[PDB]
């Protein structure tokens, strides 16, 4: 891809100009006698591009400040990445649908050498502390807390993965079924009263993401009062 | 002296900067101002070496002719020349 | 209760202690010492900005600490081998003692990869080992060389995984033997792949970056208003030590 | 009062920021520095423009989420955190009158990169460690005195559940919550231990003096009685408590009190103190040479690297 | 096993022989200092000091307090890595 | 497959220990005697550079054949109590 | 580092400037070359390896002195001094292999050129026996320079970072002296005369 | 394969009693396949007890002078005295031990711990002053509290 070749040349030239400028600014600081540049503050980035691969975030999506997205990440409409969650697409890309939630300190990524891209559908609940490596998740699926979904596994639409389960590599989970266990296996079908709570789950997270985004805006304005 | 000594000095400066990065654990393109300073120093160092080439040839022919070794005029141009070979 | 002031710290007592609720920006260091226990690391290490490496930790060669991972060497020593990868938000801790009577330090050999959300505490991991995701290896346990632990596995305290095999489950049982090509090449392949990803991150990092400009702008505004306090920290540490010695002497007699 | 308390130059006393320039030479250097800073920031911005869309992402300091507010809800009662008045900028911009911040005791330790939000109460001598998530947003989170939530552990509550019950999370006294443990809408009584990597689900009760083992999954609405150890996925009965493990629980709580003290001491130092300490470390390593020419005249203080007295 | 179990035994008997309060024929290769030979603590300390003089060692107070028999003394000398 | 070490472990380790139960001398005596030998008697070789090459080559081979190696050197005289 | 560079330059310049003798130094050439090569082959400590290899190099410089032709002496001494400046200031151990290939006289690097003009001028005035001994000791020297390469090139890389400032403080000089792979273009010409 | 025992660390544990040069007995635990010098280092013994293995390509291995009883003489690994490893052991005996040598003198890296060493009692032997380079030497007196285990690297240079 020669387009990527031109982008590579431009990114490397701009990076060299940035290094030269920051170094000259540090020389200026040393001449002034001010050593604020030496502070070992937290250099965490909520959005982390990988050369010319920038995450594509919708204007109604939200990523928490302790969360992060890296590389080729697509977040759809009203989709949320919560506190401490890590979504990594610097090796292979990540695609997240609309109204889907990646809950607190969850890992979604495609970083193994033979992993395909991660594809998460619409209205998907990814629970606390779940690890997702190179999988495909269909629409209206709850990923339970502290669960592992392996490479090339297919979580079809309407299925429930229980908490603490481990779905093996290349495992197809059918529609409308509940699977549990560390050698994860079919337990039962999804019941109707269960499916009502499954339908009502992602909208709550949408409104919770709205409230938390507003509070983070308040925090940013409080921070901006100090230096501006 | 040699015609392409400055270009050789610039390649030497680039390799110098790359090695100074590799020793300190950085990628090859990091700190390009170090590469630029190394290129300037390498260019002027190898141009000075190429000047010493002509100077050494001139000293040899001058000393040899003062001692009594008479060199024919077809061969004196091999020495008393700022040849840009 | 334990006081939060230390007069026998190597660099002296803390003159000014800041409450955490009074902080207006995040000041979490990624590499920092705990009294006299300083981390040791090479020139080509990758430490992620939201990872924490504290205390008595030795890092070698081409090892990497990925995003949100914790290596806390406060009760004992932790060693990370050459080209060993600690992936995203895995925890490595160490106890003061183990039931087996051996050294309680967590020792991780070269070419060892530790998958996301795994926990290692006072265990011995020999070279070329894959620890799976959501796995716990407890106090005093031993994982032998060229072995693989399946994801979501528990290794109970003072237990052993034999060399050359794949183990998994809670508690961990025998699954299968690794092939000879798996022991020869695949473990090194996984470690090399994660080192390459860490190198990709290391190439693009601008350290220290430019986030300090705002904090310096706030400090410049304070110097403009005349509210910036200049503290002689060396002299205050000296005077606090002298007062501590006088207070200690004026109670024994 | 070291030995030269009235003759040291201001640059040596204040290495983080030198005082105001006086003479012609210092002012010329300051002006050159401001020019260099301007040209350097300009070249940085131009390089970010030439670079492409990746240059639009800028380096910014992160908010302090160790002490963070949530929305005060009318249906949610505030029993763990405290309702504090909103900032006036937030009120005049995006319609906030009251927020909920945590109730944090003065002896508790919170990691600078932890996330403690909203309706959370932290008891005396308790600790929340690096990367822990305590999100009290739809209900309350209570942590007792001398309790520790270890690294990368997740604590969360429910308001809406499958069976329509709003459940807080209550953690008793002298409780150890293991590394990467998941605590979700449940009750942990006094002097209990939850193993590292374990999961306790909604509405489960761990009675006093019990242990949940490492990697265990506690199913919802399960009661683990006193003096029992449970393990597995799903967790069943394994053993009764040993005589020594009950004292081991208290030993673990006391050990994390002692550890949280040292970590709070290191964490709560200012930038100026840290920079002064780095200059002191540099001087100490320069003084470690026994052939240093000052060793024959001056004796140096060990902790600050100042001249204490004349040796001869 | 740092030294043999015969020559050390006869050397032990040789230094046990010159004690005025002991019987030169009652001494056996496996006896006791208290029930058999009839010695209090100070006599035991004196015998251990004689053994230390013959083998060129240093036996601390706790180790010499644990020694209560001829066989115990022989085993302690044999287990010692600095014996002569 | 790995080859077997020849011999017995006790006998081999006694062979490894032999003739080293002795305090090593300082090197000052060897160095001073070498410098005295060169500074006093190396002028005896001044006319040797003009001698025929067969003589010089045979003399070099003779010096190589009668040379005793300094490393791992031992004498039986180190452990006897009379000549 | 100080002892292997500066006094040898000072004393050889005095020898070039104001010294004549009516004698020979050939037996000391033989002693230095054979003793240095065999000693560096036999000594496992690295400090003794480099001491004996230095004795071998001073034997080569004495062969350059004995056959006259001080131009080859000065060229080899300069290349040796630059290698010494690289050797004693190394923190990355991979460049220890460049010192090894450039002290073994391997062709494209500058040590080859420094040895090879000494060999050329020795063959020009027909100093055959000393030259043959020098060639045998050059064949022996390669074995322990290969031992150096085995030790420090075919090994995993570990270089500790600085903690108390001064971060890898002599990378400039060591990286500048490693560019003895670019000096051979000027060395092949009639340069040092 | 059946209901047989899960592997424990206690199955591979080897216990050795070590008497240091002050006469104090120590309990040293190790694992099968680990050398004795490694178990001595990990126990926490001071750095003055250890010295480089003086062979080519093995100076990064630390070694100690131990006294081994006659019952365990045949469980030390065999070294050919004509090989290069034999000359390494001869150099170590020539330079480090000298006149502290006894008939029970061995070197701890040549002892590989197995079940046959379980209950074996060894003692640490004295050594003479030595130097490898400026950053690794021994002046002759065992007055230092620095453990060998706390050194991050073993440096041949
Ligand atoms: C097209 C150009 C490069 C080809 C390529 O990589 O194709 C990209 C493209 C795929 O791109 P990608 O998958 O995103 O990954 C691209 C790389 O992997 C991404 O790699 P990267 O961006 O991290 O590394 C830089 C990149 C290539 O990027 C560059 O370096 C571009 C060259 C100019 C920019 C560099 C200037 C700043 C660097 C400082 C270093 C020296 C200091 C200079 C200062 C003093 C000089 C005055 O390197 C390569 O991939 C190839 C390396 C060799 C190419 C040229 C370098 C030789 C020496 C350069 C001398 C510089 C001095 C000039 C002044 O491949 C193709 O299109 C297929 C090939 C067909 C074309
Ligand atoms: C309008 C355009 C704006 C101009 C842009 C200039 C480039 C940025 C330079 C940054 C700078 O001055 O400070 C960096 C840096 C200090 O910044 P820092 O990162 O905070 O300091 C790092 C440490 O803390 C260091 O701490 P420190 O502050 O104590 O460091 C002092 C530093 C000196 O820096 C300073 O004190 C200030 C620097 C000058 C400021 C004024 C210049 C404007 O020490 C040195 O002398 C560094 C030595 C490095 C090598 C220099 C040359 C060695 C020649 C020997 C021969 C070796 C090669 C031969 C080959 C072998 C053949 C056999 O200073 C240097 O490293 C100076 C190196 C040389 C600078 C001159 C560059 C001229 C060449 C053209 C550049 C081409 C790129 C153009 C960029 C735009 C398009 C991509
Ligand atoms: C008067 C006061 C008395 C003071 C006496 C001072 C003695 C102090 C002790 C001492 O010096 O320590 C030894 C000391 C040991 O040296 P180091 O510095 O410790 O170590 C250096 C090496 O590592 C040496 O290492 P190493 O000694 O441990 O042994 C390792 C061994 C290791 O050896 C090997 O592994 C290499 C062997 C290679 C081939 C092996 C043979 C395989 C063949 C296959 C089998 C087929 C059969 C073939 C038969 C043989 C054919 C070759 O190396 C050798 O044996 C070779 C070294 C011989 C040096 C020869 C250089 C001499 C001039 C060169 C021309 C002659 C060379 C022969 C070539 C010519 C042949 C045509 O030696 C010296 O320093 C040399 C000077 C001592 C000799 C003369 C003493 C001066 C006293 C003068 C007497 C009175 C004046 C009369 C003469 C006029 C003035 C000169
Ligand atoms: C009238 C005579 C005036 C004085 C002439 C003799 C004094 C030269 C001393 C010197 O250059 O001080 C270094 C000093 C840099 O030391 P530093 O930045 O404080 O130390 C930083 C560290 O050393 C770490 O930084 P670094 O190691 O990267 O840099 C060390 C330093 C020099 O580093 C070296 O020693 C390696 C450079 C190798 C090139 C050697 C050139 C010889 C070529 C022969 C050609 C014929 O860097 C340079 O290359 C600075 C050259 C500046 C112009 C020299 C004229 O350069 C200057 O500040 C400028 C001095 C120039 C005159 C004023
Ligand atoms: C950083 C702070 C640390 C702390 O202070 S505590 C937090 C972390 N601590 C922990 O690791 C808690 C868990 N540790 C323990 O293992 C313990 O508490 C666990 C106590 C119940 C038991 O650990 P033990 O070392 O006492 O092992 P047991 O003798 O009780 O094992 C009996 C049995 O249970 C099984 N067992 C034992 N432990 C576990 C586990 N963990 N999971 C599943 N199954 C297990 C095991 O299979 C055993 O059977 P077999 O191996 O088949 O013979
Ligand atoms: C255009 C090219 C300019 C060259 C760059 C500037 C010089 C290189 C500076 C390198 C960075 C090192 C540094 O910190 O600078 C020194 C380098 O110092 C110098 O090089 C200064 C030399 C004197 C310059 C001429 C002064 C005016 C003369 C004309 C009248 C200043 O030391 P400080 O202690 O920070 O200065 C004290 C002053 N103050 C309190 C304001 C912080
Ligand atoms: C870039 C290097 C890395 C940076 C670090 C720098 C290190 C410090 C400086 C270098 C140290 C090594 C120098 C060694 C001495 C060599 C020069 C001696 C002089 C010499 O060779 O003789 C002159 C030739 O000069 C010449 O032109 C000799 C050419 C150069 C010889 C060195 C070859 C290796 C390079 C002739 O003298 P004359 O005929 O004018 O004398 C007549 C009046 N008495
Ligand atoms: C040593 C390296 C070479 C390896 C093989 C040597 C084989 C022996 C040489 C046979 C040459 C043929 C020959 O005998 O002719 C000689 C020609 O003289 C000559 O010209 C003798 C030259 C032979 C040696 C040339 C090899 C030098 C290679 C480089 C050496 C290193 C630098 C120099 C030390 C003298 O004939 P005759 O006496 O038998 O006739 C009898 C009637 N008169
Ligand atoms: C240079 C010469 C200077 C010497 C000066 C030093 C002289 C110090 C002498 C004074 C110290 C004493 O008597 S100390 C007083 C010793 N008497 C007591 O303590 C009362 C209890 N009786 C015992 O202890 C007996 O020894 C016994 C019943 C045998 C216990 O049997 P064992 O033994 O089995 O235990």
């Amino acid at each position: 891809n020669p387009i990527n070749g031109l982008k590579t040349i431009l990114h490397r030239v701009g990076f060299a100009m940035r290094e030269s400028g920051q170094a000259l600014e540090r020389v200026g600081c040393r001449l002034q006698g001010v050593y604020s540049f030496e502070e070992k503050l937290n250099r965490h980035a909520t959005v982390l591009p990988m050369r010319h691969n920038v995450p594509s975030l919708d204007k109604t999506s939200w990523v928490a400040p302790s969360g992060m997205v890296s590389g080729s990440v697509t977040l759809g409409e009203n989709s949320s990445v919560w506190y401490g969650a890590i979504v990594r697409g610097d090796f292979q890309p990540v695609v997240v649908g609309s109204n889907s939630n990646i809950q607190d300190a969850a890992y979604v990524g495609a970083t193994s050498e033979f992993s395909g891209p991660v594809t998460i559908g619409d209205n998907v609940s990814v629970g606390h502390g779940a690890v997702l490596k190179g999988c495909t998740v269909g629409d209206n699926v709850l990923i339970g807390m502290n669960s592992i979904i392996s490479e090339h596994a297919e979580i079809q639409s309407g299925a429930v993965i229980a908490a603490g389960s481990y779905v093996e590599e290349g495992t197809t989970v059918p529609s409308g079924e509940v699977w549990a266990g560390s050698p994860a296996k079919k337990l039962r079908d999804v019941r109707a009263g269960e499916a009502e709570y499954l339908k009502s789950l992602p909208g709550r997270y949408t409104e919770l993401a709205g409230e938390h985004k507003g509070i983070m805006k308040v925090l940013k304005m409080k921070q901006a009062e100090y230096f501006a | 002296g040699w015609a392409y000594s400055g270009e050789w000095g610039m390649l030497a400066g680039f390799c110098f900067g790359t090695l100074k990065n590799v020793q300190e654990g950085k990628a090859w393109f990091r700190r390009p101002y170090i590469h630029g300073a190394g290129m300037i120093a390498g260019y002027y160092l190898f141009k000075a070496a190429a000047d010493w080439e002509d100077e050494a040839l001139k000293r040899i022919i001058t000393r040899y002719e003062r001692k009594g070794y008479a060199i024919p005029e077809d061969r004196k141009e091999l020495f008393a020349a700022n040849q840009y070979k | 209760g334990v006081s939060s002031q230390f007069f026998d710290a190597p660099n002296g007592p803390s003159v000014k202690q800041v409450l955490i609720e009074d902080e207006w920006y995040n000041r979490q260091r990624s590499i920092f010492p705990l009294l006299d226990k300083e981390p040791y690391y090479p020139v080509d290490v990758f430490v992620a900005p939201n990872a924490v490496v504290c205390g008595d930790v030795d890092i070698y060669g081409g090892a990497s600490v990925f995003f949100g991972a914790v290596l806390r060497g406060d009760l004992n020593k932790i060693r990370l081998g050459n080209r060993s990868a600690i992936l995203d938000r895995a925890v490595v801790h160490a106890a003061r003692a183990v039931p087996t009577g051996l050294n309680a330090a967590t020792l991780i050999g070269e070419k060892v990869t530790v998958e996301p959300y795994a926990v290692l505490r006072s265990c011995r991991v020999e070279p070329k080992v894959i620890i799976g995701a959501r796995s716990v290896v407890c106090e005093g346990a031993v994982v032998e060389s060229e072995s693989i632990l399946a994801p979501n596995s528990v290794v109970p305290p003072a237990r052993r995984i034999p060399s050359g095999e794949l183990w998994g489950g809670s508690p961990a049982k025998f699954i299968r033997k690794l092939t000879d090509h798996e022991r020869d090449r695949v473990l090194d392949d996984v470690s090399t792949h994660y080192h390459n990803l860490a190198t990709m991150f290391r190439r693009e990092a601008l350290e220290p970056g430019t986030a300090w400009r705002d904090v310096e702008a706030w400090r410049q505004k304070l110097v403009d208003q005349g509210e910036y306090e200049w503290i002689n920290f060396r002299e205050q540490k000296y005077l606090m030590r002298l007062q501590h010695e006088a207070e200690a002497l004026e109670k024994l007699t | 009062m070291s030995l030269f308390k009235s003759s040291l130059p201001a640059g040596f006393l204040f290495p983080y920021r030198h005082p105001k320039a006086k003479g012609l030479v210092e002012g010329t250097l300051y002006g050159l520095g401001s020019l260099f800073r301007g040209v350097g920031a300009a070249l940085d911005e131009l390089g970010s423009m030439v670079q492409g869309p990746q240059g639009s992402v800028k380096d910014h300091v992160q908010p302090n989420l160790a002490f963070a507010p949530v929305h005060r809800k009318p249906d949610v009662p505030v029993n763990a955190g405290q309702v504090v008045p909103a900032p006036p900028a937030a009120a005049r911009t995006l319609k906030i009158k009251e927020v909920v911040v945590p109730n944090k005791h003065s002896t508790a330790f919170v990691a600078a990169n932890a996330n403690v939000l909203g309706n959370v109460k932290l008891g005396a001598g308790s600790s929340v460690w690096y990367g822990a998530v305590l999100r009290g947003d739809v209900n309350g989170i209570e942590v007792g005195a001398n309790s520790n939530i270890q690294d990368n552990a997740i604590v969360h509550v429910s308001k809406y559940s499958m069976d329509g019950t709003a459940r807080p999370t209550v953690i008793g006294n002298n409780v150890t919550i293991g590394h990467a443990a998941t605590v979700h809408a449940c009750t942990i009584e006094d002097n209990c231990l939850v193993g590292m990597g374990a999961t306790v689900l909604d509405g489960a009760t761990v009675k006093s003096g019990s242990i949940v083992a490492a990697g265990a999954v506690v199913p919802p609405n399960t009661t683990i009685p006193s003096g029992q150890v449970w393990a597995g996925s799903p967790a069943k009965f394994l053993r009764h408590l040993e005589p020594e493990e009950a004292s081991f629980i208290g030993k673990s709580a006391s050990c994390y009190a002692e550890l949280s003290a040292i970590h709070k001491f290191e964490q709560s130092k200012t930038f100026e103190e840290q920079y002064t300490e780095s200059c002191i470390i540099k001087d100490r390593a320069a003084l470690a040479d026994p052939s240093n020419s000052v060793h024959q005249m001056w004796e140096y203080d060990s902790q600050t690297a100042l001249v204490a007295r004349a040796k001869r | 096993g740092f030294l043999d179990k015969d020559s050390v035994t006869e050397r032990v008997l040789h230094v046990t022989k010159h004690f005025e309060k002991i019987d030169a024929s009652k001494v056996s290769p496996a006896a006791s200092f208290e029930k058999d030979l009839g010695l209090d603590s100070l006599d035991v300390v004196e015998l251990v000091m004689a053994l230390e003089e013959e083998f060129g060692l240093e036996i601390p107070d706790a180790e010499a307090d644990k020694i209560a028999s001829v066989g115990d003394a022989i085993n302690y000398i044999c287990s010692n890595p600095m014996a002569k | 497959y790995k080859p077997e070490v020849p011999g017995n472990t006790v006998d081999n380790w006694t062979e490894l220990r032999a003739s080293w139960n002795k305090e090593r001398a300082s090197s000052l005596g060897t160095n001073y005697y070498l410098n005295v030998a060169v500074m006093g008697f190396a002028y005896w070789l001044n006319e040797a550079y003009y001698f025929p090459p067969r003589t010089l080559y045979v003399g070099a081979l003779v010096f190589f054949a009668l040379y005793v190696r300094k490393a791992y050197f031992s004498t039986p005289y180190a452990f006897k109590h009379e000549y | 580092l100080y002892l292997s560079t500066a006094p040898k330059l000072s004393l050889f310049t005095f020898w070039a400037s104001s010294w004549h003798h009516d004698f020979s130094v050939g037996v000391f050439i033989l002693f230095s070359m054979f003793i240095g090569s065999i000693g560096a082959y036999g000594q496992p400590a690295l400090r003794s390896l480099f001491a004996y290899s230095t004795i071998n190099e001073i034997g080569l410089l004495l062969l350059a002195v004995e056959t006259a032709g001080f131009h080859t002496l000065y060229q080899h001494l300069g290349i040796y001094i630059i290698t010494q400046l690289l050797l004693w200031n190394l923190t990355d151990k991979r460049l220890f292999a460049l010192c090894a290939v450039s002290l073994a006289g391997l062709p494209p690097f500058a040590g080859f050129f420094g040895k090879a003009w000494i060999f050329w001028h020795a063959m020009s005035v027909q100093a055959f026996s000393l030259l043959a001994a020098a060639l045998f000791c050059t064949l022996l020297s390669l074995v322990y320079y290969l031992r150096v390469i085995r030790l420090f090139w075919t090994a995993p890389v570990h270089t500790a970072a600085s903690f108390t400032g001064a971060p890898n403080q002599t990378t400039l000089t060591s990286a500048c002296a490693v560019a003895l792979a670019f000096a051979p273009v000027m060395l092949v010409k009639p340069f040092v005369i | 394969h059946g209901p047989a025992q899960t592997p424990t660390v206690f199955d591979k544990l080897v216990e050795v009693t070590v008497v240091d040069m002050n006469g104090i007995r120590h309990r040293v635990r190790g694992l099968q396949g680990q050398s004795l010098a490694q178990a001595l280092v990990e126990y926490g013994f001071p750095d003055t007890y250890f010295f480089p293995n003086m062979g080519f390509y093995t100076q990064h291995i630390v070694d100690a002078h131990v006294f081994v009883p006659k019952e365990f003489w045949g469980k030390v690994q065999n070294v050919d005295p004509e090989s290069d490893d034999g000359l390494a052991v001869k150099r170590m005996f020539r330079d480090i031990v000298q006149d502290y040598q006894r008939d029970t003198s061995f070197f701890a890296s040549y002892i590989t711990l197995g079940a046959e060493h379980n209950g074996m009692t060894v003692g640490i032997g004295p050594i003479k002053p030595w130097i490898l380079h400026s950053e690794w030497a021994f002046a002759g007196v065992h007055d230092s509290r620095n453990k060998q285990f706390d050194k991050p690297t073993v440096e041949i240079w």
